[PDB]
RNA sequence: CCGGGCACUCUAACGGGACUGCCCGCGAAAGCGGGAGGAAGGAGGGGACGACGUCUGGUCAGCAUGGCCCUUACGGCCUGGGCGACACACGUGCUACAAUGCCCACUACAAAGCGAUGCCACCCGGCAACGGGGAGCUAAUCGCAAAAAGGUGGGCCCAGUUCGGAUUGGGGUCUGCAACCCGACCCCAUGAAGCCGGAAUCGCUAGUAAUCGCGGAUCAGCCAUGCCGCGGUGAAUACG
């Protein structure tokens, strides 16, 4: 379908764009635009010449699915290398984001260990 | 919801303006 | 983020004597109590003991540190788990 | 146009009554002693020196306002406008 | 270490953002209102005392 | 411990202000801070002549100050003297032209701090304190005041064991807001520490 | 309420129908004081009850709270090592609230999306003398008349 | 001619006037519906109108201020008690057996300390 | 908007007004129930107000204070780091888990405070944060400032969702001397758990709960979901 993955035909191309990885609303509010498709019809009432002018469009705007989390984990692995202090909050999987790491870190560090 | 900068209502909740609450 | 309309804030005494170590090349490992400023360019291939409110720690200044913080490489603190 | 401003109502009452009659006494126009709204500045302490923050108690500076214009300045008043007496509770303004 | 702590707010220190408030009558910093310069505790003191004009319990 | 003070709980009922002078945010509180120093430097400089009140108003550009004192001769000096002594001593200070004036203490048996003050000077000397607060207390009520109540907390009498002493006369109605109540309070300080004395008279419900 | 008895609030009768148990069924609607909200929500289902068995809502309403309203459950009794259930009655004051409260739950618990055809198949079937809320007045008075034998323990 | 009341109800006021007519609503220059759309409980306004009926007798020129529509709404109510009144003091009865011309003493009671609302006291665990 | 008026509201001072005042009945009375008027009725509502004392409660880290204790140091300065860690555990909060909802756009309606190196109107640039300009305001008049929920229309159509926003990558704005530990805010992307929660347990009886938003204190900044207030809507229930 498109970049990575295929967009919900019952839903409008909206929400499907946003459903690839690595395009959000922005994205998916802009893409629409600058290929000039109506975002209300649905992912199943969308034509071809829409379609293909969207994918390599948006393809060809952004990385989003694999080329994205190339980067991601480039980004993350790249800073585990350096040594930083950012690296090591993710070489020890804790947050990053000078979070309170004493208590309320469930979502980095998941389930509790008492 | 409240807590989402990128909802209006979020930076209502957050008293501020971004994208999505102009001024 | 400092502002990148305001210049990249860097210790300047401790900028300077990279730029001194510039013209004596590379040597005269420097001890710095600075750890707020940003790596420069220039500090590449550098070494520095950077203060960790305790310590002088020694960082080699490689390209992939070079737009950070000096404090950054120079954990101020140190953990090892429990028991 | 003179203002009143003081921590007493009666003080800038007896100051603006006072002056009411002022320029009542050699001229006009003498507008009304106005109440403007009573700024107050509200001033919340815990009770205690150390903890126990529920306990609290509530303070305030009431700085009443009061007005009065005059249309006229009749000169002659005039001279009795800056011819004032001004309580230690009060501070006067100044226009027309 | 309070005289010289309260003392060094006094001076004037090589950065402005050092410049902190501490009560001028007991030296505290926190709780410390920039409209009388007093703490929370001062404030309640002098306030009883009758010697803050206006001032009075505010009991609506 | 859970009681109000009463003056406070009587400013603008009853009670007034013991300095009056309005002020701007720009001025209160600068003009407060000289105004808070001029009660130290007049109360060293006035407790021997039994000081009573403080009334520091402002004028424009200075200090209208009362201060209230059983002994005005000991104020004013050798006929005169220590007044300007401390006229002038005080607008060093103040900075400002410090307009000096003093009150004596009609019946000083009914100015709640200097009857506090005179049962610390007592108690400051070692005198019977349960003896000293009826001797106290009793005065006061012999001077035509409508109650009176004192007490003292602290190591009463050098034990090593605080204390909280009182001793009461008349009707004294803390709640009754238009019962004028004059507070007083004593810090009276031993060799083995301090003692709190607390003067209550009631006067009139006015 | 150990003094007196607390005295019910004299309810506003509504705009629509003059009613105040209308407006009594309205607060069991209403949340978070968004009675504007609550009130179509009722004057919809007003409609819709309205259209689907065009009749006098308020007909089919207060028809709908008889075939709800109940008149006798338990009160729990820990007397001894057991815990009784007395049978008791119920006073209309409690009759409507416990039947109006029971109506609303039941509409809380319609699949269809909004309220104001849950509470329309709610009065609806109410009115008709079934749904869970007519099922909750019939298992509590089943159930409070299952436990008769405590009857004599009422307080 | 010209008839007055005053609206109060939980910081709301209302100036309502009463000239005689076929019974217009100016509220705040707008019509009743037009100022009050979409609200329910904005019609009983007019109900003291209904219970002395001089509904398309008098042109109701009112403003408010301050507090919510509903707020607003209650001085309504409030207001329209009173030019009643004072056109037809025997208005009065049907008036105060129907409470019209009472204000709602009810109002936002003052936040405490300690507690997070009026009674809101912060959940403990001893 | 103006002249024009103070009508009205409001503003802020003084008063009146509710006192079982009045009628019925009960009661020895006290009082009590009913009613009348009345805006308010029986403590009109809410505050401030905390008796003897109790807890050898808390505080020597606000302060003051006896005493003991250090004087090239336990004193003072600077620098940085810590107070922010983090397998864990508890309290108190916020956001939610959705259609009585969520998102978008337009349209309303407050109160209360704050503001001269501060509110900053308004304008421009900028996706925005914000930056460049820039008037008024020196305060009922200038601004903060839009109230929000609400109403209209649109979308979503039960979906881990156009729910959820946690985390994280990156790019920025501002303050600050300096935002690594350790700030906030904007933008993009990421889109965690979570489907109303065991044992248990909390608050609330009216404009209360609940919900929505607004201001101020500290403060340059803000780690504020806190606190103190302010207002919008606005309940159910009380047998006992
Ligand atoms: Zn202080």
């Amino acid at each position: 379908r498109i970049a990575g993955v295929e967009i919900p035909r019952n839903k409008r191309v909206d929400v499907a764009l946003t459903y690839i990885y690595g395009i959000g609303k922005a994205r998916a509010k802009e893409a629409l635009e600058k290929t000039g498709i109506n975002p209300a019809t649905r992912v199943k009432d969308l034509t071809e010449a829409e379609v293909v002018r969207l994918r390599e469009y948006v393809e060809n705007t952004w990385k989003l699915e694999g080329e994205l989390r190339a980067e991601v984990a480039a980004n993350i692995k790249r800073l585990m290398d350096i040594g930083c202090y950012r690296g090591l909050r993710h070489r020890r999987g804790l947050p990053v984001r000078g979070q309170r790491t004493r208590t309320n870190a469930r979502t980095r560090k998941g389930p509790r260990k008492t | 919801g409240k807590g989402d900068r990128r909802t209006r209502r979020g930076k209502i909740w957050r008293g501020t303006y971004g994208k999505y609450r102009p001024r | 983020p400092r502002s990148l309309k305001k210049g990249v804030f860097v210790d300047d005494h401790l900028l300077e004597k990279v730029l001194e170590l510039n013209a004596k090349g590379e040597k005269r490992l420097i001890k710095t109590w600075s750890r707020r400023s940003t790596i420069v360019p220039e500090m590449v291939g550098h070494t520095i003991a950077v203060y960790n409110g305790k310590q002088h720690v020694p960082v080699y200044i490689t390209e992939n540190m070079v737009g950070h913080k000096l404090g950054e490489f120079a954990p101020t603190r140190t953990y090892r788990g429990h028991g | 146009r003179i203002k009143l401003r003081g921590f007493d109502h009666k003080t800038l009452d007896a100051s603006a009554q006072k002056i009411v009659e002022a320029a009542r006494r050699s001229g006009a126009q003498v507008s009304g002693p106005i109440p403007l709204p009573t700024r107050v500045r509200r001033f919340t302490v815990i009770r205690g020196p150390f903890k126990h923050k529920d306990s609290r108690e509530h303070f305030e500076l009431r700085t009443h306002n009061r007005l009065v214009d005059i249309i006229n300045p009749n000169r002659k008043t005039i001279e009795q406008l800056m011819t004032l007496d001004l309580p230690t509770g009060v501070e006067i303004e100044i226009k027309t | 270490a309070r005289k010289a702590l309260i003392e060094k707010a006094k001076r004037t220190p090589k950065f402005k953002v050092r410049a902190y408030t501490r009560c001028v009558r007991c030296g505290r910093a926190r709780s410390v209102y920039r409209f009388f310069g007093l703490c929370r505790i001062c404030l309640r003191e002098l306030a009883h005392k009758g010697q803050l004009p206006g001032v009075r319990k505010a009991s609506w | 411990g859970n009681k109000i003070h009463p003056i406070g709980f009587r400013l603008g009922i009853t009670r007034d202000w013991e300095s009056r002078w309005y002020a701007g945010k720009k001025q209160y509180r600068h003009l407060l801070l000289e105004d808070q120093r001029i009660r130290g430097l007049l109360e060293k400089e006035l407790y021997s002549a039994g000081l009573a009140r403080v009334d520091i108003e402002r004028a424009a550009d200075n200090v209208a100050v009362t201060v209230h004192v059983a002994k005005p001769g000991v104020v004013i000096g050798r006929g005169g003297e220590r007044i300007r002594v401390l006229r002038e001593e005080l607008a060093k200070l103040t900075g400002k032209n410090v307009a000096l004036n003093v009150q004596e203490v009609q019946n000083p048996n009914l100015s709640a701090p200097l009857v506090a003050q005179r049962v610390a000077e007592q108690i400051e000397r070692r005198f019977a304190v349960r003896r000293a607060i009826k001797q106290a207390v009793q005065r006061v009520m012999e001077s035509g005041a409508k109650g009176a109540k004192v007490i003292v907390s602290g190591r009463i009498g050098g034990a090593e064991q605080a204390r909280t002493e009182w001793a009461a006369q008349g009707r004294v109605p803390l709640h009754t807001l238009r019962a004028n109540i004059d507070y007083g309070f004593a810090l009276a300080r031993t060799t083995y520490g301090v003692l709190g004395v607390k003067a209550y008279i009631f006067l009139g419900e006015v | 309420a150990r003094r007196r008895r607390a005295e019910v609030r004299q309810l506003q009768p509504d705009l629509v129908y003059g009613d105040v148990l209308v407006t009594a069924f309205i607060n069991k609607i209403m949340r978070d004081g968004k009675k504007n909200l609550a009130a179509r929500i009722f004057y919809d289902a007003c409609k819709i009850i309205q259209e689907k068995t065009g009749q006098e809502p308020l007909k089919v309403f207060k028809q709908a709270v008889e075939n709800v309203k109940p008149r006798m459950e338990v009160r729990s009794r820990r007397v001894g090592g057991a815990n009784y259930q007395v049978p008791m009655e119920v006073s209309p004051r409690r009759q409507q609230s416990l039947a109006l409260r029971w109506l609303v739950q039941a509409a809380n618990q319609r699949p269809e999306r909004r309220a104001a055809v849950r509470i329309a198949h709610e009065l609806m079937d109410a009115a008709e003398g079934k749904g869970g809320a007519v099922k909750k007045k019939e298992d509590v008075e089943r159930m409070a008349e299952a436990n008769r034998a405590y009857a004599h323990y009422r307080w | 001619e010209q008839y007055y009341g005053t609206g109060r109800r939980k910081e709301a006021v209302a100036r309502v006037f009463l000239r005689p007519g076929n019974g217009k609503v100016t509220v705040n220059g707008q019509d009743f519906n037009e100022y009050f759309q979409g609200l329910v409980r904005a019609v009983a306004a007019l109900e003291p109108l209904r219970a002395v009926d001089a509904l398309g007798h008098f042109d109701a020129y009112i403003t408010v201020r301050g507090g919510g529509k509903s707020g607003q709404i209650d001085a309504i109510k409030l207001g329209i008690a009173r030019a009643l009144v004072q056109y037809n003091p025997d208005y009065r009865a049907k008036l105060k057996p129907l409470g019209f011309l009472t204000r709602d003493a009810r109002v936002v009671e003052r936040k405490k300390y300690g507690k997070h609302k009026a009674r809101r006291a912060p959940q403990y665990s001893k």
